[PDB]
RNA sequence: CUGACUGGGGCCUGUAGAGCACUGAUAGGGCUAGGGGGCCCACCAGCCUACCAAACCCUGUCAAACUCCGAAGGGUCCCAG
RNA sequence: CGCCUCCUAAAAGGUAACGGAGGCGCCCAAAGGUCCCCUCAGGCGGGACGGAAAUCCGCCGGAGAGCGCAAGGGUAGAAGGGGGCCUGACUGCGAGGCCUGCAAGCCGAGCAGGGGCGAAAGCCGGGCCUAGUGAACCGGUGGUCCCGUGUGGAAGGGCCAU
RNA sequence: UCCCCCGUGCCCAUAGCGGCGUGGAACCACCCGUUCCCAUUCCGAACACGGAAGUGAAACGCGCCAGCGCCGAUGGUACUGGGCGGGCGACCGCCUGGGAGAGUAGGUCGGUGCGGGGGA
């Protein structure tokens, strides 16, 4: 990692609860990564927010 | 008067686990190795590291096919 | 003198001498040959004296021929230093040479000569060798 | 040296292979059309099928319907159900499309 | 060919200065010239 | 296919000459033209001018075919080039397109040609083939002295069924090349 | 009865040794980009290299980190002792 | 001084020296999963500028090409290059083995939920692989809603992921 | 159960390169065309689709050619598991077990397993 390639929590958009944390070069991708991913509390797929870690 | 040689690695004991006639099970390694120098058969799998593995109970089989190279298979029982 | 410009790696390690030599025990070049007769590390300075000290033989005319090369460095730790911290420094390449190798061979002068001349070349080595004609048993092969 | 064609038939051979399925092989000349099921573990071919013997006379693509039709009522015959199409060196459409629609609608899974 | 992005070609009429009338299929359906071949110097001996 | 001067004229006066001459055993045993690529050398649009498509549209009205992008096979230093840099320009000329430009190029570029002194025999391809280039684009019938940007050339290969590049020099000739030797 | 040891079959190997097809290294030669030198010209070329030499060709040598080849061994599985 | 690659290292696996050589502490939103398509380096002929070598054609051309980066192994019958749709750079698990003194690191079919793509067969628990790493202790952040010193809250912990 | 073609595998050049010669009734290929489905980082070259006038030229199929390539014995040797002598040594020998590499003769211009439609 640095401090432009940082790892960042991934926050289940309708759960409002955080379920992952990945890598993304902030230099290449500075927009916030919205991605789908599975969540149990919701028990089924939703698109997932780039939250602060 | 110093060496700015004198590192190294260690070893990852790459090889043939089980020879051709050896009792095998699912999930045991056959062979360790980097890159294809071996390719697998009949119910043979390989991994992300290249190392192969037997998917069910038989006997390994070594088996050179020349230009294909030398292929590793199980026989069921 | 014979060393190489260019090389992969600095210094090389010293191995071993034993066994026959590899090739060149039949004449290959010239019409008369000398073979080396013991197994030993030669260097291109020795073999430089057997250029030079052996042209100076015929002071003109001839023709000598060479079939080594030096492709192995030789290496020495400096003066009054400890062992380790490193293998030493090289202070020149050296040949290598096996029994029974065709070391050299001369065309161009007469018999005499061509024992003459491979006789001081016989006496600046520290091992023996001996001055044998091209004979019908080297260029079978 | 090989073609882009050994290339290319190469390739979609090695991947079935390794999938375990009955491979149907579909060879394509200019006349007419070919195609079998192969078990390339033992290495027989098992039943064929192809236009040139099934007399057919108009347009390839709604030839291929029908020589589908056939082989798949052959292998209904000897009760083959599942199998897996390799569609060759050309690219997978038209004629290939409707002779792959012809093993499917002839009743074989996949 | 791929329809829409390359220039459809029609039946095009170039005529030289010389006269020459050249059928041909070009871009431009009307199109002059100022020389051709048949009024070229080393073309024509 | 559109029928043109060209291609009547190879059938009825160029394929009875050279069955004449060279006695062909067989109706494709005779030269056949296979496919004629041009491939537009540009190169200097790596640098300050980065888009050569107004020197591409111009090949678009010529052959009446868009040039495919050729990219540069690894970095070179010299040439303050890099790997897949758009230097050059190539686009393949075939079945009926091919005898068009073959007809604006004979009877129209070649005639236009500042100071010609005629061709060269020697440029052969050794296998029956010929290859070629142009210096001004000004020569050809599609462009014009005004929508000339800058100073642009290309570089024209052609292929051939035939052999011998004496078969293909009396298939030349017989089809209209000006040889100057 | 499975143990050390060994017999019969099967499988794994890249060193001893050998070899130059790959990476390097090489003496001489042929051939020949190419420079240097002497002629021949600033107006351009044609001419010759008892000259260092690319590539390729011939001959002969080098290698722990070179391997087109290659054991004895060693390894390990399977019956009997 | 930890890690990776090659040699010694005596053809299984393992083997030290202040020995002979080099590299890592990053980097990737596509360089990832699926599907379709493509085939080099180099040499020979021609070709504006145009070049030893930019870019194309022809003919010869099993890999000397290129695979982020050292090096090895591997590889064009791809893993390598051109585009499309995509999030499996998954959740809950896990047969058994590798490695092995412990802790540890590596492989992994397969079953269930929920998903990508293909016509299908199938394939997807990141990358061609081996380096690009940090054990306990402490606290934070977000959730979980397990505990709550009579009791109901609450404080603070716990669990989870980080 | 015999011969010619075309699909699909095996061994993985004894099978390749290279040239000599040839194959179209069937059959495949090139071929005939591009409205149409499909298609070129341009091109109906490829990719794809509808057809049947022409052709074995090319490619492919099948013969020959040992030029190159490929495979390559035997005989000896290098080397070595294991048992010994010598040399101040760099190292050298014989006893028994294994046995090369290369190289010399010589061999190969393939053989083979099933499925189709044709021929005796
Ligand atoms: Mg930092
Ligand atoms: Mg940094
Ligand atoms: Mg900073
Ligand atoms: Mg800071
Ligand atoms: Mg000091
Ligand atoms: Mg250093
Ligand atoms: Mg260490
Ligand atoms: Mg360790
Ligand atoms: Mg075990
Ligand atoms: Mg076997
Ligand atoms: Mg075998
Ligand atoms: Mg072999
Ligand atoms: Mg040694
Ligand atoms: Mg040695
Ligand atoms: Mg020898
Ligand atoms: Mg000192
Ligand atoms: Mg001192
Ligand atoms: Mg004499
Ligand atoms: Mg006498
Ligand atoms: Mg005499
Ligand atoms: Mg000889
Ligand atoms: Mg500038
Ligand atoms: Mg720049
Ligand atoms: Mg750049
Ligand atoms: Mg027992
Ligand atoms: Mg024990
Ligand atoms: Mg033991
Ligand atoms: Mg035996
Ligand atoms: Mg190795
Ligand atoms: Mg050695
Ligand atoms: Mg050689
Ligand atoms: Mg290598
Ligand atoms: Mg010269
Ligand atoms: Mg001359
Ligand atoms: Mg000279
Ligand atoms: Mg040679
Ligand atoms: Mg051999
Ligand atoms: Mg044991
Ligand atoms: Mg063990
Ligand atoms: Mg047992
Ligand atoms: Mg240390
Ligand atoms: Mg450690
Ligand atoms: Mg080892
Ligand atoms: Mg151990
Ligand atoms: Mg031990
Ligand atoms: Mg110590
Ligand atoms: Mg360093
Ligand atoms: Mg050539
Ligand atoms: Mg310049
Ligand atoms: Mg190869
Ligand atoms: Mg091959
Ligand atoms: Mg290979
Ligand atoms: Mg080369
Ligand atoms: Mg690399
Ligand atoms: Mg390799
Ligand atoms: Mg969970
Ligand atoms: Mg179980
Ligand atoms: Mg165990
Ligand atoms: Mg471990
Ligand atoms: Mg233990
Ligand atoms: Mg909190
Ligand atoms: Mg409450
Ligand atoms: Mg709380
Ligand atoms: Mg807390
Ligand atoms: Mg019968
Ligand atoms: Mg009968
Ligand atoms: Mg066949
Ligand atoms: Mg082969
Ligand atoms: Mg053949
Ligand atoms: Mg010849
Ligand atoms: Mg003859
Ligand atoms: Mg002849
Ligand atoms: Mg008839
Ligand atoms: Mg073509
Ligand atoms: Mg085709
Ligand atoms: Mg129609
Ligand atoms: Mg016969
Ligand atoms: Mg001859
Ligand atoms: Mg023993
Ligand atoms: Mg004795
Ligand atoms: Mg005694
Ligand atoms: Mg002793
Ligand atoms: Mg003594
Ligand atoms: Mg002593
Ligand atoms: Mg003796
Ligand atoms: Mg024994
Ligand atoms: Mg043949
Ligand atoms: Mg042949
Ligand atoms: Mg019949
Ligand atoms: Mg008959
Ligand atoms: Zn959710
Ligand atoms: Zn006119």
């Amino acid at each position: 990692a640095s401090e432009v390639r940082i790892k960042l929590l991934l926050e289940c958009t309708e759960c409002k609860r955080r379920n992952y944390a990945t890598e993304k070069n902030k230099r290449n991708t500075p927009n916030k990564l919205e991605l789908r991913k599975y969540c149990p509390w919701c028990r089924k797929h939703t698109v997932h927010r780039e939250v602060k870690i | 008067g110093s060496t700015r040689n004198g590192r190294d690695s260690q070893a990852k004991r790459l090889g043939v686990k089980r020879y051709e006639g050896q009792v095998v099970r699912a999930g045991n390694i056959l062979v360790r190795q980097r890159g294809t120098r071996f390719k697998p058969g009949k119910n043979v799998g390989m991994g992300r590291d290249f190392t192969l593995f037997a998917l069910v109970d038989g006997v390994v089989e070594f088996q050179d096919r020349g230009r294909l190279g030398r292929y590793v298979h199980v026989r069921p029982l | 003198m014979l060393m190489p410009r260019r090389m992969k790696y600095r210094k090389q390690q010293r191995g071993r001498l034993k066994g026959a030599t590899k090739g060149g025990d039949y004449v290959a070049f010239g019409d008369y040959g000398l073979v080396a007769l013991e197994p030993a590390w030669i260097t291109a300075q020795q073999i430089e004296a057997a250029r030079v000290a052996m042209v100076r033989h015929f002071r003109r005319g001839g023709k000598i021929f060479i079939r080594i090369f030096p492709d192995k460095p030789y290496t020495k730790k400096p003066l009054e230093v400890r062992m380790g911290k490193g293998k030493g420094n090289v202070e020149g390449y050296v040949a290598v040479v096996k029994p029974g190798r065709v070391m050299f061979e001369v065309a161009g002068v007469t018999e005499e000569q061509a024992m003459e001349a491979l006789r001081i070349a016989g006496h600046k080595l520290p091992i023996k060798t001996k001055i044998v004609r091209r004979d019908a048993y080297d260029e079978a092969q | 040296r090989l073609t882009a064609y050994e290339r290319r038939k190469f390739r979609v051979r090695n991947r079935i292979k390794r999938t375990g399925r009955l491979r149907l092989s579909v060879f394509r000349s200019l006349k007419h059309i070919y195609a079998q099921i192969i078990d390339d573990e033992k290495g027989v071919t098992l039943v064929s099928a192809s236009s040139l013997a099934l007399k057919l006379k108009g347009n390839k693509t709604e030839v291929a319907r029908q020589v589908g039709r056939a082989l798949a009522e052959k292998a209904l015959a000897l009760g083959i159900k599942q199998v897996a199409f390799d569609r060759g060196p050309y690219k997978y459409h038209g004629r290939v499309k409707a002779l792959a629609e012809g093993a499917r609608e002839g009743g074989l899974e996949f | 060919m791929k329809e829409g992005i390359h220039p459809k070609l029609v039946p095009a009429r170039i005529i030289c200065g010389c006269g020459n009338v050249i059928e041909t299929y070009s871009t431009k359906p009307e199109i002059y010239v100022e020389v051709c071949s048949k009024c070229h110097p080393f073309y024509t001996g | 296919p559109l029928d043109v001067a060209l291609k009547r004229k190879y059938y009825e006066e160029v394929r009875p000459e050279l069955i004449r001459r060279f006695g062909y055993q067989n109706v494709w045993e005779v030269p056949r033209l296979e496919k004629v690529v041009i491939n537009q050398g540009l190169g200097e649009a790596k640098e300050d001018a980065r888009i050569l498509e107004k020197a591409a549209q111009e090949l678009a009205l010529i052959t009446g075919q868009k040039p495919a992008v050729t990219r540069a096979k690894k970095s070179i230093s010299n040439f303050k080039l890099r790997k897949g840099m758009p230097i050059g320009l190539r686009v393949t000329l075939r079945r009926d397109r091919m005898w068009i430009f073959l007809e604006k190029l004979l009877n129209v570029a070649l005639p236009r040609i500042r100071d010609f002194r005629g061709l060269n025999p020697n440029s052969f391809d050794g296998r029956g083939n010929y290859n070629l280039g142009l210096r001004e684009q000004l020569i050809f019938p599609e462009i014009t002295y005004d929508m000339v940007d800058a100073l642009r050339g290309m570089d024209i290969a052609v292929v051939t069924t035939a052999e011998t590049d004496e078969e293909a020099r009396a298939l030349l000739e017989l089809l209209g090349f000006p040889f100057r030797k």
